[PDB]
């Protein structure tokens, strides 16, 4: 198990760690989070009590270094930093534990939710969508726009997802216009799977990472990306059986975990009705369709 | 992507534009089979592609053989239309390629966009007005060349005959839409209006009779009367 200590909490803020969250009061004696399961990526995220504007947060993997949070009063936000002095960092963590000023990552031993949401997500890939190579962790926030959004203004703070566009040359082979637009299997399997992502795990990892930034930060561009990647699979007549079965599992837990209060802004009615009821793969997402119908029959 | 009458003038400016109508591309007769079921038999169709400024009509004849062994023909027709239109653009010299293409049905926006990916600066937009272009088959010479075709064929017409020597494109297109609207609402009576006076003939290189300006006014009035009537007949008013 690993630890993310906090120097202090000078401003009142709701802190998120994966799907968990707890309130911290202005100058409450909070010094971090402990017992973080090794082997997964994680996200620690923040919404200031005074300015709900800008949810923001950090993707990290504790295997990749010793990381702490420090509030920065000039820039006005909780900043992730890396501590390179290993002896110094064990020292800091042990004292905060001894003084028990740390919350415990509250995993229920029966619960596989986080694994089920981050199965294919890998820090090495996150750091290519979120380019800031001097840091081992990755910052994201509500307002960050995607590469495709900037194409339609600062590229240093962009989210570099794979551009998917169903009415592009990349998606449509000359001479196969009608074919490739109505059955996107070419675009899925040759262009994206074989060409760009190399395998389905990297595809699902971007898919999951897009979902998670949409939910935790209300990042609109990430939401657009998540829906696009689902629609490409669902609009492909020819998909590996194993991809269909995993996709149903991926989406089921994403639907399962989504706050009900957010369902009206994060779920695109058109895409989901198409995928679940009109697409080639309409019959191939049994789990996902059963929970969508039982939880959000209004969208459909 | 449909605008309002506001700019009926954008039509007749100097930006090259074409109207694409696909109504008559896929055409069938419906009939009973010996076993008492229903079957369709396809007949020749056409794409109606018109420059509203010049009156040039690029009438792409669609032969019944294009459907042979194809499924989902009504959906295929929209893609066949988009393919033919794209081929037409590619066959024109650059300086004659349209800056924008106006589809008269919203179902053509995506087939055409996809076929025109190579022409990003050609704007594709649909109407939300009501244009009578489906009545182009009521024009005898046009109907005749479609039905006689034995193979795919492109036939070029000027749908305004020589009117532009005497009137503006704006007026020329208002006359054409009034003639087509009339033909669509009551073909028999519309055709009666146009030919009742045998002293006014149709030149071999024209589609419509050689009316004087005076006679066009009278004709246009009779077509308006016709449409207003049929509106009465229909709605009881
Ligand atoms: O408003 C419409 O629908 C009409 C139109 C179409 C295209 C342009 Cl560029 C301008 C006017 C008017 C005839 C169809």
């Amino acid at each position: 198990m690993n630890t993310v200590p906090f120097t202090s909490a000078p401003i009142e803020v709701t802190i998120g760690i994966d799907q968990y969250s707890f309130n911290v009061k202005e100058n409450q004696p909070f010094h971090g989070i402990k017992d973080i399961p090794i082997g997964h990526v994680h996200v620690i995220h923040f919404q200031h009590a005074d300015n709900s504007s800008m949810r923001y947060g950090y993707w990290f993997d504790c295997r990749m270094g010793n990381f702490y949070i420090q509030y920065d009063p000039k820039d006005g936000l909780y900043k992730m930093m890396e501590e390179r002095d290993g002896a110094k960092f064990e020292n800091i963590v042990h004292n905060f534990k001894e003084r028990q000023m740390m919350v415990s990552y509250p995993k229920i031993d029966e619960d596989d939710t986080w694994y089920n949401l981050t199965e294919f997500v890998q820090m090495d890939k996150i750091r290519k969508i979120v380019r800031k190579d001097e840091n081992q962790f990755s910052y994201v926030d509500s307002s960050m726009t995607t590469v495709q959004e900037n194409e339609l203004s600062d590229p240093a703070h962009s989210l570099n997802y794979t551009v998917i566009n169903f009415k592009s040359r990349e998606a449509i082979r000359p001479g196969h216009e009608m074919e490739d637009f109505l059955d996107k299997s070419y675009y899925l399997n040759t262009v994206m799977l074989q060409g760009i992502f190399k395998n389905s795990s990297n595809y699902f990892g971007e898919l999951q990472f897009a979902f998670l930034n949409a939910m935790f930060f209300g990042n609109y561009g990430s939401s657009l990306q998540w829906h696009a990647m689902i629609e490409l699979i669902c609009s492909s007549a020819t998909v590996p059986k194993h991809m269909l079965d995993k996709l149903d599992e991926i989406l089921y837990y994403q639907i399962k975990t989504l706050p009900e209060q957010y369902s009206d802004i994060l779920l695109n009615e058109r895409v989901w009705n198409i995928c679940l009821y009109s697409s080639f793969q309409k019959n191939s997402l049994h789990n996902t369709e059963k929970i969508m119908e039982n939880k959000y029959p209004e969208l459909l | 992507g449909a605008m309002n009458s506001s700019n009926y003038a954008e039509l007749f400016n100097n930006d090259i534009k074409l109207f694409v109508d696909d109504t008559n591309v896929y055409r069938v007769t419906v009939h009973k089979t010996f076993e008492g079921n229903v079957a369709t038999k396809a007949i020749n169709g056409c794409i109606f592609t018109l420059n509203p400024k010049t009156g040039h009509l690029f009438l792409k004849i669609i032969h019944t053989s294009v459907w042979a062994g194809q499924k989902r023909l009504s959906q295929l027709a929209k893609w066949k239309t988009a393919e033919e239109v794209s081929a037409l653009v590619r066959s024109l010299p650059k300086e004659e390629q349209p800056k924008q293409i106006i589809v008269t049905r919203k179902a053509m926006l995506d087939p055409l966009e996809v076929h025109m990916l190579d022409f990003p600066n050609i704007a594709i937009r649909p109407t939300e007005l009501r244009l009578p272009f489906s009545a182009a088959m009521s024009i005898d010479k046009l109907s005749d060349v479609v039905m006689k075709a034995t193979e795919p064929q492109m036939v070029l017409f000027n749908i305004y005959d020589d009117w532009l020597d005497r009137i503006s494109s704006y007026t020329a297109f208002s006359r054409l839409t009034l003639l087509l609207r009339a033909l669509k609402t009551n073909e028999e009576s519309a055709k009666m209006i146009l030919l009742s006076d045998p002293t006014i003939t149709i030149k071999s290189y024209h589609l419509w009779p050689s009316f004087t300006d005076e006679q066009w006014i009278t004709i246009e009035s009779q077509m308006r009367d016709l449409i207003l009537t049929e509106y009465g007949r229909k709605y009881n008013v």
